[PDB]
């Protein structure tokens, strides 16, 4: 069962800077990775699907890249509304699995 | 029109159907098996295509008993169909050229 | 004949935009891809993106912010890369290279130096550098020219239109108060000077101003 | 000359064409997809060959939607062609031996 | 995205000696590796393509070998004109990528 590792668990960045979260798959999964956002008291929100594809309704600030076992979700110029928990999820092999999580802190 | 010509087209419509039901049934069967990769419709459709044609690259294949049975049906449908079009082309060529004499 | 021709330099103000070009020559096939590689000073090569002229499709590096947009013009055989909303970060040398759809970059462009500053263009001041009257000489003599007060980079200094490349040194520029400065040196057989002229050709692409300067002995 | 004989050869010329356009279109479609390996013409041509014949080893396969569609066309063209030559050989053998009686 | 690692970053050798630069791929890429040379103030120059194939116009001094994930560019009897930066590049999988670089010092 594919193990997704997210490190670090907490990321601290200065307003407007460029932040990058990373997901590590325990085995090649193509680009079958997707990213979610969960603010406090909220439910997950799909941000990027298939590692790079952008979702409709998401700031052009959010982007993703990677393939194989190494993936990255970036935020060009982070801002307050971005303070939350980011998770990755793979659909390469059954059963689907989730990353441990990364908290963004400004 | 002509039998062979109709049976061919019928084989083609039937193929498309098997291809789609194949995609559905494959995912239904494979989902639930650890490590299975034939688990989302879009790629399962592409799996069905390369199976029916027999090019089987693999990049995707079933691993559960029911997935394999679904695979067996798609293989046979594709081979039968593609083989029913060859016989229709032979009937056309024979019957025709027979006049060119 | 230089396969790919690119403008020597481009100056852009922060937030502004510039469109670099690359004119190709030699054989041209439907299977040609033109690539753009970005190199920051002191650093390595960074693939930016690619475009296929015959079809007009382009792909870009996902691992980096998309400042570039690729377009091609079949008639004039030129590929363009539109860089937008620049900053000091987007300052470097941009190369274009051609690939015959087989994976390696056969030929490269000289590269276009791009600078992102609020400064103002400024041609370089060229001065001679002949020995001092009391400077005894061996079998060789050293001359040179001083290029200073210019902006932005770069400047291409040659000696006698390149026919004297051997024994030449062109030190790296030094930035100060928004004006670069560098010096070049040459060493020809002592006995061959000044019998045989030794001039210093200095070209400053960012301002379209080439200037020579003969190097004769002092009074 | 004879219909079947002409349709066969026509199927062969058409094949070669699909093979070449297949190589071009595959690279055009695959380039831009992370991890894609069908990205240079020489190997894409070899991919096309092993697909049209259906031997699909895999060592190379498309991963984007348009690459797969291009693959589907090459498969069918190759199968149709190779199948149009079998029917031409059957028409030749039948019509001929029919005299040997 | 294939990661090409070149180590060491600086190679010091004695005139006429035999030097060897190495490139490490983060995953098997066949022999889909190519080498470039970049002297000071110059542009890259293809030296070897497909790991071993020699290019026309390059001293017979230059050679390359390797396959899979380990590649080597060698120079039999190095000389001054060889002082520059060497880079490797892969065309195995999209997007093409470049090595970090190795400087030759005499
Ligand atoms: C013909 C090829 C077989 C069909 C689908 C393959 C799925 C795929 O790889 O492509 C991924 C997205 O598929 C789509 O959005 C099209 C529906
Ligand atoms: C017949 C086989 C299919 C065609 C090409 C395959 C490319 C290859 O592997 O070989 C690599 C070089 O291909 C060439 O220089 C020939 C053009």
């Amino acid at each position: 069962d594919i193990l997704l590792t997210q490190s670090p668990a907490i990321l601290s960045v200065s307003p407007g800077e460029r932040v990058s979260f990373s997901c590590r798959a325990s085995q090649s999964i193509g680009t079958d990775i997707h990213w979610y956002q969960q603010r406090t008291n909220g439910s997950p929100r799909l941000l990027i699907k298939y590692a790079s594809e952008s979702i409709s309704g998401i700031p052009s600030r959010f982007s993703g890249s990677g393939s194989g076992t190494d993936f990255t979700l970036s935020i060009n110029s982070v801002e307050s509304e971005d303070i939350a928990n980011y998770y990755c999820q793979q659909s390469n092999r059954w059963p689907f699995t989730f990353g441990s999580g990364t908290k963004l802190e400004i | 029109s002509a039998l062979h010509w109709r049976a061919a087209g019928a084989a083609t419509v039937l193929l498309v159907i098997v291809l789609l039901a194949g995609s559905y049934l494959a995912v239904l069967a494979e989902r639930g098996a650890p490590g299975a990769q034939l688990i989302t419709y879009p790629r399962a459709l592409w799996w069905a295509c390369e199976t029916a044609t027999t090019v089987g690259y693999x990049d995707l294949y079933p691993v559960t008993l029911w997935g394999r049975l679904v695979a067996v049906v798609v293989m046979v449908a594709g081979i039968t169909s593609f083989g029913l079009v060859t016989a229709a082309l032979a009937t056309w060529f024979v019957g025709r050229e027979q006049e060119r004499r | 004949q230089v396969q790919l021709q690119q403008p020597g330099a481009e100056l852009v103000k922060p937030g502004a935009s510039v469109k670099l070009s690359c004119k190709a020559s030699g054989y041209t096939f439907t299977s040609d891809w033109i690539h753009w590689v970005k190199q920051r000073p002191g650093h390595g090569l960074e693939w930016i993106g690619e475009i296929i002229p015959s079809y007009g499709r382009a792909n870009y590096n996902e691992k980096i912010q998309k400042k570039a947009t690729l377009t091609a013009d079949k008639s004039s055989s030129t590929a363009f890369m539109q860089l937008s909303s620049l900053t000091s970060e987007d300052s470097a040398v941009y190369y274009c290279a051609r690939e015959r759809g087989d994976g390696y970059f056969a030929v490269w462009g000289a590269g276009t130096t791009v600078t992102v500053s609020s400064a103002k263009t400024t041609p370089p001041s060229v001065y001679p550098l002949a020995p001092g009257s009391a400077a005894q000489t061996n079998s060789m003599v050293t001359l040179g020219c001083l290029v200073k007060g210019y902006f932005p980079e770069p400047v291409t200094v040659t000696w006698n239109s390149g026919s004297l490349s051997s024994g030449v040194h062109t030190f790296p520029a030094v930035l100060q108060s928004d004006l670069y400065t560098l010096s070049s040196s040459v060493t020809v057989p002592s006995s061959s000077w000044p019998s045989e002229t030794v001039t210093c050709n200095v070209a400053h692409p960012a301002s379209s101003t080439k200037v020579d300067k003969k190097i004769v002995p002092r009074d």
